């Protein structure tokens, strides 16, 4: 809402009455009294009414009025100055759009006598200008041996010889016609001078032809005429380059020296670019056809440009340089490539020096080496749980089996009761209020093959698809299940059977003397899987289910939780066994003899330990195959496949950190891994013991401390 | 009762089988041979084209072509001498009684689609046909149903994202860039060392070099400063004429023209951009898994040392709080054909085929509208 102070603006608004004003040549003019109530049809006006009330307040309204034959500039200022003159007021105005023959009965109700129109008006103070209008029609002849310069010649097929080369342009289309004749100079002479009238006068709105005898265009005979016989060419001596060293005299305007001063620079041409000092002003003279150039530096004064005008028109009449001279103003950066000509190897500010080099759009990574700090591991335990699965998991859900190339319903009795190498498809439906909604899991076992696995993706989807794409979909592979998932049987074990059906074998039988190993983790969500029945697969933390053809054995570790005991009696249930109670270290002979074994199973005392859900053991990754040494975090529990054989493991169990490495593992991931599983030793949160032992761990070689925190070890997965 | 047939026919190899089963039966080139000399030595055994691998096995004294350049199909009546061998020679199999299931690369021209219909209810006369996007077969085939596939073979490098089962397809990108350029690329580089290869048959020889004895380097500057400063990287191969050939830093040059494609000339970014481009375009909600599933199938992706430059290079793009997982399966080069067998013997199946009826009923458009 800026202000403007136009001086006729002042008058405006001040008593009660009525104002009218005609646009000319954006600006207003008051038309005179006796002229009011009538307008031109070609014209655009401004019309206020300001009316006194009762309470002393003095109201406004504006009208502009267009009429059907005025042109776009007048109706643009008329719109302008009515909002100018609205802000000229303090916005108390109100504003009408009036149009000739469609006015308001309210705008016929200003005007007593009426409204009546006449033809004509005030003429338009646009000029006009169409865009990329290039109207030029020229010739030119370049020669020379040395010095090869271009001279304006009259457009005619007489101009033409057969020893020069010559530029036909015609605007849009710039012809270049070489000579059978002529030299290699004149010929890169000709080129340079028709891609500089392209790229420069014309800004690349051209195309540039080249031609030779007997391969003329249509466009040089029409224009030019049917060809004669060339009058051939003279040879290309020494006398012309002297010639064309006499063709331009460089002049200085300058006010350094305190007064008024043209002076020469030089007459000698190839100029130097040096010369052209960016203070002053130059002139360049090359008007035997007719051209002068005034050259403006940056930093010279008005005046000096004035002079330097004043006197480039002073230079046509003193030397008698004929009628159609033509003096080109240029500023710096922006100079004709006919005035380029004239000076010694001219260099625009954005060359190419040599080659050069290519931009190529797209780069590889080239990031700095930093070394890595493991305080950030412990520290920043960012974590996103769940989305939707706020219910409890009671629901109604339907679990299919993948056998062969199609699925089947399990049995209603067996929920929790899966294998580990089929493939299952498990559909739930939320009872919860937030909208209801679906949810599809795809669990896939971890011996399973890749056919199970591949019809249990494609029958999820299809599943997904039949049901209209409103349920969404989670694959999860065994051991890396959400917290929901387990809910699902409503505080039920998952049990895990070992093998499964198959396309050639079906359904294996169960074996005879059957193992269980029972785990929970700190929230007390539980597995029990099937391991191999050896005496050293006995885990001192865990609760173990023994399942043999005379009698059942429960065995209870030191460090079991009393969820793995309900868990492990879950599973008698499940199994129809009646269980001992076996405790740890008062174990009968018959349990020894059911296993076939004595002793050296896994224990290591901090197994030992009851106090573990407040310290879980962590498992971190660690790499340097992106370059740059990484340390990750494995979510979940841990397996086999979390064990990477390319890359070295760490272990974090409170009292000693297990350091493994692989087969193919780096050594300076080994030493680097041992500096930062010491740094992330002392830069703990809770304070623990400085000399907490790291200990070097082999690929195939694991101490029983190091395996008993895996659940299901299998000794023979990595030996082929 | 009657076992259907998947025949993946890309533009480097045809990998056909019968579906159910684990590998496919038959792998072979697509490839025509005819013959370029004279024959002087009457009865005999000369025919007037060989296809597959007895063009292989000659192709001494045989010109050979590709129907498929860059995806598209060329030549049709190669195309159908192609068909014709897999069908009678090597699967040995009648095929008006089994449906085929066929393999497409997607953003492919509709015009063709309608034309392979109109060879394999015309002339083979197939009881159905269907149509698979093989992007789709790839991480089927890897168990998964979200994720991002770079597949890229021998004529066409395409990342595909599939979020629930179905592709997107405003995220969908094509390079054009496989390994035919780099084969051709490894022919202009080998003449740095004053071996010259031209000829078809060399073409074949080169291709062979470039899968013996080519890796991607991690990082590119380095590798290149560790080859010029000694000979470690140097490696000897034996051309079938007895001649033995000495390549050095072109074991690695030939691969970067994956990650920096500016070397045969193109202006278009590198897979590692493509990927990233092609996980951008998609909703801010899924770009969690895209980034950790991010599966590779084709024969191109057989190179070592290409996943831990991809991670490198998607890892520098990223956000850092993202996590990030390539998955190179070692069946990779057949990852389409397991995907297309184990889609196709399911029980399930058996609505979505196109058969004769709506096809003879409904033109050449049926394809266009079951087939999504
Ligand atoms: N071990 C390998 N290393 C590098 N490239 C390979 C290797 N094996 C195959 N290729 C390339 O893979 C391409 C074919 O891949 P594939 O996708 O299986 O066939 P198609 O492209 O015909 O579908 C061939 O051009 C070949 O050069
Ligand atoms: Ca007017
Ligand atoms: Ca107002
Ligand atoms: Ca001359
Ligand atoms: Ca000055
Ligand atoms: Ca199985
Ligand atoms: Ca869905
Ligand atoms: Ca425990
Ligand atoms: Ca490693
Ligand atoms: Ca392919």
């Amino acid at each position: 809402h800026m202000v403007v102070e136009h001086p006729e603006f002042l008058k405006a608004g001040k008593e009660p009455g009525l104002q009218i004003w005609r646009v000319e040549k954006f600006d207003l003019v008051p038309v005179p009294t006796n002229l009011y109530g009538d307008f031109f049809t070609g014209d655009a006006y401004v019309i206020l009414k300001t009316v006194q009330l009762r309470n002393g307040n003095l109201q406004y309204d504006l009208h502009y009025w267009l009429g059907n034959e005025c042109s776009q500039d007048e109706s643009g200022a008329a719109a302008i100055f009515t909002v100018q003159l609205d802000d000229y007021l303090n916005g108390r105005a109100v504003q009408h759009r009036e149009v000739q023959g469609f006015e308001s009965a309210t705008f016929l109700g200003y005007f007593k006598s009426g409204l009546k129109y006449k033809k004509g008006g005030v003429a338009s103070g646009f000029k006009h200008v169409v865009p990329n209008e290039v109207v030029v029609q020229r010739l030119f002849q370049v020669k020379g041996r040395r010095v090869v310069r271009a001279t304006e010649v009259p457009v005619s097929w007489e101009s033409f010889n057969n020893g020069d080369c010559f530029i036909l342009d015609l605007g849009n289309n710039i012809h270049q016609w070489c000579g059978s004749n002529s030299n290699r100079y004149e010929r890169l002479k000709a080129t340079q001078v028709s891609k500089g009238i392209r790229d420069n006068e014309r800004s690349g709105r051209a195309r540039v032809h080249v031609s030779e005898e007997g391969t003329e265009p249509e466009a040089m005979l029409q224009v030019l005429g049917p060809k004669p016989a060339l009058p051939a060419g003279t040879e290309d001596t020494a006398k012309e380059d002297a010639a064309n060293r006499k063709l331009a005299k460089l002049y200085k305007v300058s006010n350094g020296a305190g007064t008024m001063s043209v002076s020469l620079v030089a007459d000698e041409n190839p100029f130097a670019q040096g010369a052209l000092k960016s203070e002053d002003c130059f002139i360049l003279d090359h008007g035997k056809d007719g051209k002068i150039f005034v050259w403006k530096g940056k930093q010279a004064n008005t005046e000096e440009r004035k002079a330097a005008l004043k006197t480039a028109s002073d230079f046509i009449t003193k030397m008698d340089y004929p009628k159609q001279t033509q003096v080109s103003v240029l500023p710096e950066g922006g100079e004709t490539p006919l005035f380029k000509q004239f000076f010694k190897n001219w260099r625009d500010p954005d060359q190419t020096d040599g080659l050069g080099l290519s931009y190529l759009s797209s780069h590889i990574a080239n990031v700095e080496r930093v070394p890595f700090d493991a305080a950030t591991l412990h520290t920043s335990t960012a974590m996103a749980a769940q989305h939707g699965m706020d219910d409890d998991g009671t629901g109604q859900k339907q679990i299919w089996r993948i056998e062969g190339s199609n699925k089947v319903p399990v049995d209603p009795a067996t929920y929790g009761q899966f294998y580990g190498g089929d493939s299952y498809i498990i559909l739930y439906n939320y009872r919860h209020g937030g909208r209801q909604g679906q949810i599809i899991y795809n669990w896939q076992g971890a011996q399973s093959t890749q056919d199970e696995v591949a019809a249990s993706a494609i029958l999820t989807a299809q599943l997904d698809e039949e049901l209209g794409g409103t349920p969404v979909q989670s694959r999860v592979v065994q051991g890396k299940e959400p917290a929901h998932l387990m809910s699902l049987f409503g505080g039920k074990p998952m049990i895990i059977y070992k093998g499964g059906t198959s396309r050639e074998g079906g359904q294996t039988a169960p074996a005879s003397t059957r193992l269980f190993q029972v785990r929970a983790n700190s929230a007390g969500a539980t597995r029990a899987v099937e391991v191999l029945p050896k005496a050293g697969a006995l885990n001192s933390n865990d609760a173990f289910v023994l399942k043999t053809p005379s009698a059942a054995y429960l065995w209870v570790g030191t460090g079991a939780s009393e969820a793995e005991k309900t868990g492990a009696q879950e599973l008698l249930r499940v199994l129809r066994a009646q269980p001992v109670q076996v405790a740890e270290g008062s174990e009968p002979d018959g349990f020894w003899e059911a296993l076939g074994g004595k002793a050296a199973y896994r224990t290591s005392p901090r197994l030992k330990d009851k106090k573990m859900d407040a310290h879980p053991p962590r498992l971190f990754a660690c790499s340097n195959k992106i370059g740059r040494f990484v340390i990750e975090e494995v979510p979940g529990e841990l397996m086999q496949e979390d064990l990477a054989t390319d890359d070295v493991m760490l272990l974090d169990t409170w009292d000693q950190v297990f350091v493994w490495v692989g087969k193919d593992s780096q050594e300076e991931e080994k030493t680097e891994a041992l500096t930062s599983a010491k740094r992330y030793i002392e830069t703990d949160p809770a304070n623990r013991d400085r000399r907490t032992p790291i200990t070097v761990v082999k690929q195939g070689f694991e101490p029983p401390s190091f395996v008993g925190w895996f659940l299901g070890w299998d000794d023979d997965y990595w030996s082929v | 009762e009657t076992t259907a047939l998947v025949c993946d026919n890309g533009s480097g190899l045809v990998k056909a089988g019968f579906a159910g089963d684990d590998a496919p039966r038959a792998v072979f080139p697509s490839i025509v041979g005819r013959p370029r000399h004279q024959g002087v030595m009457v009865g005999m055994g000369q025919k007037d084209s060989y296809v597959g691998d007895e063009a292989q096995s000659k192709r001494g004294i045989l010109t050979l072509k590709y129907p498929i350049e860059h995806g598209i199909i060329t030549n049709w009546d190669d195309m159908e001498k192609i068909w014709h061998h897999t069908f009678y020679n090597e699967l040995r199999v009648a095929p008006e009684e089994h449906p085929t299931l066929l393999t497409e690369a997607p953003l492919n021209p509709k015009a063709n689609r309608e034309k392979m219909t109109q060879i394999m209810f015309e002339t083979f006369n197939v009881p159905a046909m269907y149509v698979a996007i093989q992007a789709v077969l790839s991480l089927y085939a890897s168990g998964r149903t979200t994720g991002i596939v770079l597949d890229s073979g021998d004529g066409v490098t395409h990342n595909v994202p599939i979020y629930e089962g179905y592709a997107l397809p405003h995220a969908i990108m094509r390079l054009d860039l496989a390994g035919r350029d780099l084969t051709d690329y490894l022919m202009k580089i080998l003449t740095e060392r004053g071996y010259s290869f031209v000829t078809t048959a060399e073409r074949e020889i080169v291709r062979d070099i470039k899968e013996k004895l080519c890796y991607v380097a991690l990082d590119f500057e380095n590798e290149m400063a560790t080859a010029a400063s000694s000979s470690s990287l140097e490696k000897s191969y034996e051309l079938p004429d007895g001649q033995v050939i000495t390549i050095g830093n072109e074991r690695f040059r030939c691969p970067e023209t994956l990650f920096q494609p500016s070397f045969i000339g193109m202006e278009s970014a590198g897979i590692h951009e493509t990927t990233y481009n092609s996980i951008m375009k998609c909703d801010i909600d899924i770009r969690k898994d895209l980034y950790a599933n991010n599966v590779m199938s084709g024969g191109t992706t057989m190179y070592p040392g290409i996943a831990d430059r991809m991670q490198k290079e998607i890892t520098a793009l990223a956000p850092s709080t993202m996590k990030i997982k390539i998955i190179a399966p070692p069946e990779r080069k057949y990852s389409v054909w397991i995907g297309g067998s184990i889609l196709a013997s399911l029980s399930t199946f058996q609505q979505m085929w196109i058969t004769k009826q709506e096809y003879d009923e409904a033109g050449p458009s049926i394809v266009h509208r079951k087939c999504f």
